[PDB]
């Protein structure tokens, strides 16, 4: 048995600290591939855009306080960038990932049926 | 089974006429017993011949020459052709015929790609009634 | 015991005449047979509370720890 | 198939084991009082696209009034005429009946 | 109790906020099931009268065990609910 | 400006050959749909159980050869793609860009219940609910799975379908 | 779209019927209407008639080729989508498709005239005689979409007919019917594009020198949705169009410099100047000679006019949407004809067609 | 006539005609439930503009084809036995009590019995 492009172990880290420099490197990783990322999906958006999404990604979910919590949320972020690096997800899934995306007066809600 | 000599029989037998139906459709000039025929029309055929292989042993010859559809198939004659049964619809003993009350048309086949085709259509009325409008006046 | 059989003595569509002997004589193993049924006997007639219990005495779930043990 | 008697009157007396049993939950029931009184049912739908056919049908019936025809050759250009509500099980039960006369009668002592 | 695990389910937004479950007891153990949804729920489809449906959680029932079992699991996914105490 | 359309006049399909020109465009069209129903090409696109009904059509029992079917691998090879088994969410994506290659004129046949409606899996979480939400669907052969004999007659009725194909004289009548 | 396109959930049409909308707005959602889009085959028709089936409303989509009409029903759900064969010619078929019908849009429209139909009887014949028979069958709303340079007056046939279109409609479907004017669109496989595209285009300069006003073909396909649901846009004319005026031979050079396309555009023959008589005397030998729609001598009237906007009309702000414009879409509309891609964004577009102006 | 095809009703005071493509059915007119749909209603609707009428499925209604059956008579007994008529291949087995005095039909078949009595009486 041989394992694939950009795997890692799964490690239950047991320090605060390392796992501040272990997220810095993976940010960095999906920086470095910006240019991949828009020539291999075929992107219709330019390769500033995607670190701009990236970023926004990034910037989203910084505050987390759960060690036990910040392993889970960065196992799963290494294989959204395994699966992403290795080119795995299809072209649709990638160009419907930055697609997506003000509320209304209870008025407007009342009158078309609100949920 | 296959050779000339089974052919050249088949094409004597039957004459020109219907092995030349069977050249058209069938691609394969067999000779055998009718059996009679379904209520659409198409001639169901037993074969004696001895070198016939064993699902082989029962065909049909439909109405039409360039087009032939299965479902055409009476469904009395449907089982019978498809070695379900030794007794053809036909020689049926009235015990174990079926009688209904309502009458037998003609048969009719499968009806997709035409403007007869089967529509579904909801056959309960919705659950909810509105209100009559209805005024009286101010005593 | 599963040894050789004659053609004769397997259901299948044989050889009548001079063609048994010319089939003898050109294949290779000539008790071998065309695998085609017997079209006259294959498919030829076609198809047309105590005492009786056991779920409620099923053996029980015990668990042997280390204070039982 | 929904099958009939021979006094015409439907087979059916809507147990809603039909809806019960079906894996594929392809059979649709809603019954009411007929008016005459005797139970009856005004929906039968089954979606022979989710069907699976499983045969629980026929094996569910105390008074077998649906049934599984030996018919195969019903392919449809639209997808929409693969939904069976009552009046088109009702019309195959009549025009299959005879056939499915050889198929009870042949299959009667095994069950 | 105190740990974020949305984050980790994978549940949508919507179950977090705009959704309530019902933790009540049928008659030796409780349930969580969630509330209907205010439209939407169940529409007759204008075809064949199929009960058409867009809320997602409507079939689901969770079987627990005992009740602060239950109210546990609710903290611990960080679901809205209430307790609805049976009748003696 | 002048115009006078008449009212009385049919559409395609119902409209008889008047002119010798009506003769001759229809001659056009029954040649070529000939050739395109007797080499009837499908894609082996076998997914799930279904599939193995589509082998025993070329089982020397059936003979799908003897109708001038001959199963080509490649989309580009293949004018048919006769989608048989479970279409899940994991596969749609894919199952487009297989459609979506197949050179024109190109038919699609969904055999079973999985590829028609959802089937057995209907209610699960990763299965397509019917693969005419992904690609158009010209015949729906009824089963699980369908026996040999009834994706034959699926393919048949397809086959009397492209014999009504009246290309070359809708540019004549119709355009 | 974005989850649910009617602004109220019980809306009543012109003729008193009561339609109540259910679900959500998704796929097995309904609206309770029955937009018939005629020309629903055509480039138009198939983004009207994707957006009104997902959401739910009944689309009836008269057809007169069999084989281009499958595809339209993938975007509805089981019996959403609806087909009729007819012709303009077959009055009772037309009435096949109204019948129902609670919307009733028009598509269609032609430049070339062929050996059955003029562009009269296209643009009028067609429009006339759909109009009128949907009125009789208690339609309560009718969209129109004619020409972006209508006029009862102008020397081009196309422009003439389609402004006669307006007049002929109004005095039969009533005071009820609605007109839009389209500018020409771009998309996928979209005619105006198509043009451009085209490597061997004799009489490139003088074709391209036309002028327009370029509009996202997405906003169009919701601007009649946007109508469809509404009856406060009744007896109206709007003319939809593109913020940032663009020429063809603006475009044509930088759609071509996108694809990089030395010595290669003065042979493969993407400039071909051919004197005015001979482009005349080619578009009417073809026009006996061809069997498919060509350059037609219309066109080459129009590649003298240049697009004028109405004033009396209503832009795309009438109806709360705001264009988009040809900078931000039209690389990814070109992006199947083109070490790293280059990307050429919104703002790039002009540094683009900076590059193309200057000598 | 707009009155009948969408009321529910015992029987139908015109007499019905196997030719109507309107009628619930070729031997009856109105619905025989008080929530089924009538046919008049259902086939007003968008996909029947062109699919024709003649070939949708009609069969005959059940309500009808009992009611033409005569009514069977039990002599010098109150217990009427009815399982299908048919042998084992019908309904399960059920015994009528014959005390009340008039037509009590079967569980499944809807058979109706009566005594030798009220023979007459029942009749009228
Ligand atoms: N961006 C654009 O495309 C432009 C839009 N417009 C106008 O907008 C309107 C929408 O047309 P569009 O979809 O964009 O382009 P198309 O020419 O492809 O639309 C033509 C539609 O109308 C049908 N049609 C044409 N002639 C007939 C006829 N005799 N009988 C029946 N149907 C006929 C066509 O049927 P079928 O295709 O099935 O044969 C098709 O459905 C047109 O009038 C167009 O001139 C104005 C300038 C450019
Ligand atoms: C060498 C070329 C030989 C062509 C062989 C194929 C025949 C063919 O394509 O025949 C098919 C076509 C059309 O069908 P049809 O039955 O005539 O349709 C008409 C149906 N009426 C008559 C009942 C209305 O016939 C022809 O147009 C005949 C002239 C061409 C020879
Ligand atoms: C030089 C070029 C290469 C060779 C060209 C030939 C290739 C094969 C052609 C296939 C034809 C085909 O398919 O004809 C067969 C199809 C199949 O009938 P159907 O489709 O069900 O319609 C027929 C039924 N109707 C019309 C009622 C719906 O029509 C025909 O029966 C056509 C009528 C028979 C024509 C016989 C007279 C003409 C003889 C011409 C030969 C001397
Ligand atoms: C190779 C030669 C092609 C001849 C085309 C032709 O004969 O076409 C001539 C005319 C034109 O009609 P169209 O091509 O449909 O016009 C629409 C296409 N335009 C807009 C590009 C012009 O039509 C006819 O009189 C057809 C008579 C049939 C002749 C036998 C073929
Ligand atoms: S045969 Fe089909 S419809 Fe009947 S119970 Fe089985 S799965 Fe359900
Ligand atoms: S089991 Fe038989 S009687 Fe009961 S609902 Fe099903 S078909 Fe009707
Ligand atoms: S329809 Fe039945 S046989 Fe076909 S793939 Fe699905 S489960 Fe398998
Ligand atoms: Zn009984």
């Amino acid at each position: 048995t041989n394992p694939t492009a950009f795997a890692q172990t799964t490690r239950y880290v047991k320090d605060s600290t390392e796992m501040r420099t272990l997220v810095l490197n993976l940010y960095r990783r999906y920086l470095r591939h910006s240019r991949g990322f828009v020539n291999n999906y075929n992107l219709d958006i330019p390769a500033s855009q995607v670190r701009t999404k990236i970023r926004q990604e990034f910037e989203r979910q910084r505050f987390v306080k759960d060690l036990p919590l910040k392993n889970v949320l960065y196992m799963k972020a290494q294989m959204e960038f395994q699966e992403l690096v290795n080119f795995w997800k299809q072209q649709c899934h990638v160009m419907q990932y930055f697609e997506s995306i003000k509320g209304d007066s209870f008025v407007q809600k009342f009158l078309k049926g609100a949920q | 089974s296959s050779s000339i000599q089974r052919t050249l029989r088949n094409l004597w037998k039957n004459g020109f006429k219907k092995s030349f139906k069977q050249l058209q459709g069938y691609n394969d000039i067999k000779s055998g017993r009718l059996v009679g025929t379904d209520s659409f029309g198409n001639k169901f055929y037993e074969v004696d011949d001895p070198v016939e292989i064993h699902m082989r042993t029962r065909f049909v010859e439909y109405t039409g020459f360039w087009r032939q559809d299965m479902s055409e198939v009476e469904p009395g004659w449907h089982y019978w052709l498809a070695y379900g049964t030794d007794v053809p619809p036909n020689q049926l003993k009235p015990e174990e015929k079926s009688v209904r009350a309502y009458p037998v048309k003609k048969h009719v086949p499968n009806l997709t790609y035409t403007d007869g085709a089967y529509v579904p259509y909801n056959t309960a009325r919705p659950k909810c009634a509105t209100w009559d409008p209805k005024v009286t006046e101010r005593p | 015991s599963g040894g050789p059989v004659p053609v004769f003595k397997k259901y299948t569509t044989g050889s009548k005449g001079i063609w048994e002997k010319i089939r003898q004589l050109l294949t290779l193993v000539p008790n071998r047979s065309t695998g085609n049924p017997l079209v006259k006997n294959y498919r030829v007639p076609p198809p047309g509370y105590y005492d009786r219990d056991h779920r409620r005495n099923y053996p029980r779930l015990v668990a042997f720890d280390q204070t039982k043990v | 198939a929904l099958r009939r008697y021979p006094s015409g009157e439907e087979r059916c007396i809507a147990c809603k084991l039909c809806e019960a049993v079906c894996p594929a939950q392809a059979i649709t029931i809603e019954a009411e009082e007929r008016i005459d009184g005797s139970r009856r049912t005004y929906k039968y739908d089954i979606d022979m696209t989710k069907c699976i056919y499983c045969g629980y049908c026929q094996e569910s019936c105390p008074v077998d009034a649906i049934v599984e025809t030996p018919n195969v050759e019903y392919a449809t250009e639209t997808r929409e005429e693969l939904l069976y509500n009552k009046e088109k099980l009702l019309a195959n039960g009549d025009k299959w009946e005879q056939e499915i006369q050889y198929a009870l009668d042949a299959d009667a002592p095994y069950r | 109790t105190d740990l974020a695990k949305e984050l980790v389910s994978g549940a949508p937004k919507e179950l977090i906020t705009e959704r309530v479950a019902r933790i009540y007891q049928e008659t030796e153990t409780w349930k969580i099931d969630w509330d209907i949804l205010n439209k939407g729920n169940r529409w007759e489809n204008d075809l064949m009268g199929y009960q058409s449906s867009s809320d997602y959680m409507q079939g689901t029932i969770l079987k627990f065990d005992t009740r602060e079992g239950a109210i546990r699991f609710a903290k611990g996914q960080g679901w809205d609910y209430y307790i609805q105490e049976p009748k003696v | 400006y002048s115009s006078d359309l008449p009212t009385d006049i049919p559409v395609l399909s119902k409209r008889p050959h008047t002119n010798l020109l009506d003769y001759t465009f229809t001659t056009f069209d029954k040649m070529k749909n000939w050739a395109r129903k007797s080499s009837f090409w499908p894609m082996t696109f076998g997914l799930a159980c279904c599939a193995v009904e589509m082998m025993h059509v070329s089982a020397p029992r059936y003979d799908q050869d003897r109708l001038g079917i001959i199963f080509r691998a490649s989309p580009r090879q293949s004018d048919i793609m006769i989608v048989a088994g479970t279409v899940t969410n994991k596969m749609a994506p894919a199952l487009r860009q297989v459609y979506d290659q197949m050179p024109y004129p190109r038919w699609v046949i969904s055999m079973g219940s999985c590829a028609n409606g959802g089937g057995y899996y209907h209610y699960s979480y990763s299965v397509v609910r019917g693969v005419d939400r992904i690609v158009p669907v010209d015949i729906y052969v009824p089963g699980c799975p369908p026996t040999s004999e009834a994706l034959m007659y699926g393919v048949f009725q397809l086959q009397k379908k492209m014999m009504d194909g009246q290309t070359h004289r809708m540019w004549y009548r119709s355009y | 779209v974005s989850t649910f396109p009617l602004k109220s959930d019980i809306n009543i049409t012109k003729s008193g019927k009561t339609l109540l909308s259910v679900g959500q707005g998704g796929r097995s959602s309904r609206t309770g209407f029955t937009a018939t889009v005629f020309g629903g085959t055509g480039f138009l028709g198939r983004v009207v008639v994707s957006k009104l089936a997902k959401h739910g409303t009944n689309v009836v989509v008269p057809f007169r080729n069999d084989r281009a009409r499958r595809q339209l029903k993938v975007n509805g759900d089981l019996g959403v989508v609806n087909f009729v064969e007819f012709d303009i010619r077959n009055l009772k078929s037309i009435e096949d498709s109204v019948k129902y019908s609670d919307i009733v849009i028009n598509l269609i429209g032609t430049e070339h005239f062929s050996k059955n139909f003029s562009i009269e009887d296209v643009n009028i014949g067609a429009a006339e005689r759909i109009a009128k028979a949907a009125k009789e069958a208690g339609v309560s709303r009718l969209i129109h979409v004619s020409s972006y340079n209508a006029n009862p007056s102008s020397s081009s046939d196309f422009y003439a007919t389609k402004g006669i279109g307006e007049q002929v409609v109004r005095d039969n479907f009533g005071p009820d019917a609605t007109i839009v004017r389209p500018a020409p669109m771009y998309f996928r496989n979209s005619p105006f594009l198509n043009e451009l595209l085209q490597i061997k285009a004799l009489g490139g300069n003088v074709i391209f020198k036309k002028e327009v006003y370029p509009v996202h073909a997405l906003q169009v396909g919701e601007a009649i949705e946007r109508i469809a649901f509404d009856d406060a846009t009744a007896g109206q004319t709007y003319e939809l169009f593109g913020k940032e005026r663009y020429s063809k031979k603006e475009l044509r050079e930088m759609i071509k410099h996108i694809i990089h396309i030395g010595y290669y555009p003065y042979s493969a023959g993407f400039y071909l100047p051919a004197p005015e008589p001979f482009l005349y005397a080619f578009a009417l030998i073809r026009q006996y000679i061809s069997s498919q729609p060509r350059f037609n001598v219309d066109q080459l009237k129009r590649s003298h006019i240049n697009q004028e906007i109405d004033q009396s009309a209503k832009t795309f702000t009438d109806l709360g949407m705001v264009p988009d414009e040809l900078s931000e879409y039209l690389y990814r509309y070109v992006k199947p004809h083109i070490q790293n891609r280059t990307v050429y964004s919104k703002e790039d577009i002009e540094k683009l067609r900076d590059y193309v102006n200057t000598p | 006539s707009t009155k009948e095809l969408t009321t529910a009703r015992i029987k139908d005071i015109s007499k019905p005609d196997e030719n109507n493509l309107q009628q619930q059915a070729p031997n009856r007119i109105s619905p025989w439930s008080k929530s089924q749909k009538p046919r008049a209603e259902a086939q007003d609707n968008v996909r029947f503009a062109v699919k024709d009428l003649a070939k949708q499925p009609r069969p005959y209604a059940a309500i009808d084809l009992i009611y033409k059956q005569p009514i069977r008579y039990i002599e010098h007994d109150n217990v009427a036995v009815c399982d299908g008529n048919g042998g084992a291949q019908g309904h399960p087995k059920v015994y009528i009590n014959l005390d009340q005095n008039k037509a009590i039909p079967c569980g499944y078949c809807g058979l109706r019995f009566a005594q030798a009595a009220f023979k007459e009486d029942i009749e009228s």
